[PDB]
């Protein structure tokens, strides 16, 4: 698996995250991505839009560490990536 | 008894009956078969550039029940009812019950992984009542009954470190092995249950009140002292005195002194600039033991890590919890926004501030030729007529610790808070009895192929606590723990939209006050 | 009783109560269905160029419990507590229990091999209390309860040799067949259990002490004897005497003699050159029986295989164990580094050395014309006023042997050590009751297709031992068995990183001393 | 199965052992070898590196007999070899 870490600051917070998997399949075969927020600041109320898509949209991000875990699977091919976001 | 009859019932409750309160908790646990039924000798060398990290020990195939966290017995609301009304409390008894056991066999033939239940399999269970095994329960480790009652938890694996030789991974001729199958245990099939009772030894009440007076200013501000003080020498060297006036606390004679202190470094949370790009470790407080250097949070009792209305924290004199539970072995860099940083600011009237010097004293001998000189100190231990407040207990923190058997100790009160016990609630160990796979021929070599399986069941803990009734004559209203949030986006101490339990703040225990 | 209720509990323990000690052991066993439910007549001709290897006998479909090894009842540490403090011990009683049985059916349809449990199947169990069957237990064979409690073991298959004719594979008209289904047995389903008690017959205490004096030097070294001795003849042939002086042990008159000895060959372990490229067999000690030549280790009691502080061992007078358990029928060539070679050097003050001549004696009749001549001997049996020490018991060795019923024996103490019993703990046999496959038509021919299955369960053995308290007046400190290792890489008598139990040394029984 | 026996002497001890199986498969199919130490001297503390590989590395070998058992399996083809090492 991977471990791509991103960072942001200032008042702006709403951000979107895509998903990149190795061994890309044919057009006829699309995967069903799945995002799981495993760690977030204690204040974070926020929401998650388009989890099952390639891009998860985040809004209302309070300062702290955010831990995600996108899981990409298909026909005889399970997988997943990891991503950390740090807000100041 | 039997397969189609339940071996116990669900009890969650709190019964307040004057001077007592009885809490009951039931949870559902799951137990994996650890190590595949065998003992392994585990060990480590110097990790992260520190040989204090080296060890030698054993993992076993047993798991254990750990209910040494307050939130395992108290709901947020009963905790609030306790800290807003009582001056103290202490544990009196304990009753534990394991019931409704279910062993499941797991078979993964042709990637189908089917789970069936095995009605004839057993789990073994015993309590170490004579404290013959390394007691690992009161050391701030995970795996306790969860805070929230609907949560299902995995029991942790029992393991222990024994002696390693010269800060390396090797054992010494004194390193011991403890075989847990060498104790008598009960075997339980799906219709069986295990029950166990315990009484705590008389311990002092925890003090759930804050001091309403400062220790150095106990004299009446209206009367002068009949004691005098040296204030200077005249142009000839003759000594002069002055009477200690009314309310001049910087000079009065004192009868009592603040508790012991060892200076810790202070850092600013939120607003407040700190030194940039620092690496704590290299400059943290350490104690040497057997040739190695160990960090010693939270430092010994008797200090305050924060000064009320300030954002400077002596971080290593602090208990730092996470707002939520984490995965095993995470190396993520959490920020202040993710933590539940505790503050002992309500002990400041009696406990010295950890990031400040502790005082000063004479360094020389004055004479006609030398002027009196003084020098500050960074650490000061116990002196006679010393008083301090022990660390507070939090809802998300530990209830007790075992006092180590060495024959010599001073004031057995654990650094992390809670009760220090000579004989604490015995460890309860549990494991899935092994079931051999298909074996067709004889061999003197031990069987190594087992049917894979796991168990699950319910566990009920019932604790009786004794309370110390608050008896104040304060006139004006007191501070109380209260549910105060400005524009809540979610209810705190409740499940959110996802179903995960939220907790945004550590709840200590000192809201009520008392005059010293 | 029932499927969802356990039939017994786990007990492992040691309870020392003065003059007694009670050991309890529980293990998990697995039982294969042997031979596919049938008796077979097994046999062999002359194997490896030796017709002493020929036999004729029967294998049965039964397995048996064997707990005739000390490590099945004693932990390394309790063994140490016994040999450092007592002068002797002997077994008093035995209690056995078989419980928590589980029969599993195995089906291999389409290479899926699924294991399901069969709730209605039985195991048969009985004890041969009148010793009507060939007793195979005390003959140094494998399959005993394991040393380490978490280990799961396979029960061995019962088999026996009867009489063969003329050192060939053929039976004689006296060869007997014993059908074990011809005894009354209990049948146990998954809710049943079997229990059995036994009392040992009064036996002599084992002697767990070493002699503090040499048998030939019991006279007071300060006083002379009032006895004289022939020392020569003068130039005329007249005999001359000399008084036996004080401390000249080479000449004193003796009252007692060392035990019997039969010279064995001595080999050097470690440092110490031996004859290169040898083939032991051709020159080992043998005894003839029925026309065949058998090796007879460890030789009869009364000798010492090693001389303290020497590396020469009379290897065939020695008990040689392996540091670990081996697979069935291994033909590997082990070296000294893999073995646990025992030494009886602490009996040297009383037992003759096996690789040396036993003494000498007159071969002729001297006269004026012939000079006295003498000749050494290599074997010498019992004489009156003979004393020796029996072989020692080791933790990894055998507890008892059955004394063969023949009506005539001398000093029934087994060569391999332990107690010799007229009526030893009866054999406990067990087997999976056969369950027929799908049979659709009638036949007078016996059914030969069965459902394949196996069983497993727990077994608890409880033995009471009587101790002989050490009563010494020695002033200086004694030798004790102690955990001494220079730079341990692992803890001995503990599981290693893999989970396999390690044992690097044989632990005998003589540490304490006594004056003769 | 086979039974290749090797021998060594002197102070040197660290040695490596490869694995040879008959009926070698295509490049696209690699097997997962597995080594098991079934017999070793009572003093042997040592370690085993790269068990699941073709070459198992041994270090800190004390005098005595060492028994190994490499097992090579794949798609419809289970197998195994045996090897004895004797140190003087």
């Amino acid at each position: 698996s991977a471990g791509e870490s991103v960072q942001i600051t200032l008042p702006k917070n709403e951000v979107q995250l895509n998903a990149y998997v190795l061994q890309e399949p044919p057009k006829g075969e699309t995967y069903t991505y799945d995002w799981q927020l495993i760690t977030h600041p204690r204040d974070y109320s926020g929401e998650m839009e388009g989890k099952h898509s390639q891009i998860l949209k985040l809004s209302k991000l309070t300062p702290g560490l955010y831990e995600f875990k996108v899981i990409v699977e298909g026909q005889n091919a399970h997988g997943e990536g990891y991503v950390n976001v740090t807000v100041k | 008894d039997g397969v189609g009859n339940a071996s116990g019932d669900w009890h969650c409750d709190s019964t307040w009956m004057g001077d007592r309160v009885v809490t009951k908790s039931t949870r559902t646990w799951v137990l994996p078969s650890y190590n595949n039924h065998q003992y392994r000798e585990i060990k480590s060398g110097s990790v992260d550039g520190s040989n204090a990290n080296a060890y030698f020990g054993y993992s076993t195939p047993w798991g254990y029940f750990d209910f040494n966290r307050f939130h395992s017995h108290w709901s947020p609301r009963d905790w609030q009812r306790l800290i807003n009304n009582y001056w103290g409390f202490r544990p009196r008894s304990l009753r534990v019950k394991i019931f409704n056991i279910q062993v499941k066999e797991v078979t993964v033939q042709d990637s189908t992984t089917t789970i069936a239940n095995n009605l004839t399999s057993t789990v073994q269970v015993f309590t170490d009542d004579d404290y013959q095994l390394p007691y690992v329960v009161g050391n701030g480790t995970e795996g306790c009954l969860p805070a929230f009652p609907p949560q299902v938890f995995t029991l942790p694996q029992y393991g222990y470190a024994t002696l390693n030789r010269d800060n390396t991974e090797n054992p010494t001729e004194r390193s011991s092995f403890f075989c847990l199958e060498y104790f008598p245990s009960k075997m339980l099939r799906t219709g069986n249950n295990f029950e166990f009772t315990y009484n705590f030894e008389e311990v002092p009440f925890h003090s759930s009140f804050a001091p309403s007076q400062n220790l150095f200013k106990l004299a009446n501000p209206l009367v002068d002292q009949y004691l005098y003080r040296f204030v200077s020498t005249n142009n000839t060297g003759g000594v002069q005195f002055n009477k200690n006036l009314a309310g001049r606390y910087a000079n009065t004679y004192k009868n009592w002194f603040p508790g012991p202190m060892g200076r810790t470094q202070g850092w600013n949370l939120g607003s407040g600039v700190n030194r940039a790009s620092v690496s704590a470790f290299a400059t943290t407080n350490r104690m040497e033991l057997e040739g190695a250097s160990y960090q010693v949070p939270p430092q010994p009792n008797g200090m305050t890590n924060n000064l009320q209305g300030s954002n400077t924290y002596a971080l290593e004199n602090t208990m730092i919890f996470n707002s939520q539970p984490a995965n095993p072995g995470t190396t993520a860099t959490y920020l202040e926004g993710n933590m539940l940083i505790t503050s002992e600011s309500e002990t400041q009237p009696v406990n010295r501030v950890a990031y400040n010097v502790g005082g000063q004293m004479a360094t020389n001998n004055q004479s006609s030729t030398t002027a009196p000189a003084t020098g500050t100190y960074n650490l000061q231990e116990i002196v006679p007529g010393s008083v301090w407040m022990e660390r507070d207990v939090y809802l998300q923190g530990p209830i007790w610790a075992k006092i180590p058997e060495t024959g010599a100790h001073f004031h057995p009160s654990p650094a992390m808070g809670g009760f220090g016990l000579k004989h604490p609630p015995p460890m309860m160990l549990i494991k899935n009895t092994p079931v051999p796979g298909n074996i067709t021929s004889f061999s003197d070599v031990p069987v190594s192929s087992f049917i894979t399986q796991y168990s699950t069941g319910q566990v009920t803990v019932e604790m009786e606590w004794e309370l110390k009734k608050e008896n104040s004559k304060r006139w004006n209203p007191e501070i109380q723990y209260t549910n105060n949030y400005n524009d809540p986006q979610f209810v705190d101490f409740a499940p959110d939209s996802t179903g995960e339990y939220r907790t945004t703040r550590p709840i200590g225990t000192r809201y009520l006050t008392r005059p010293l």
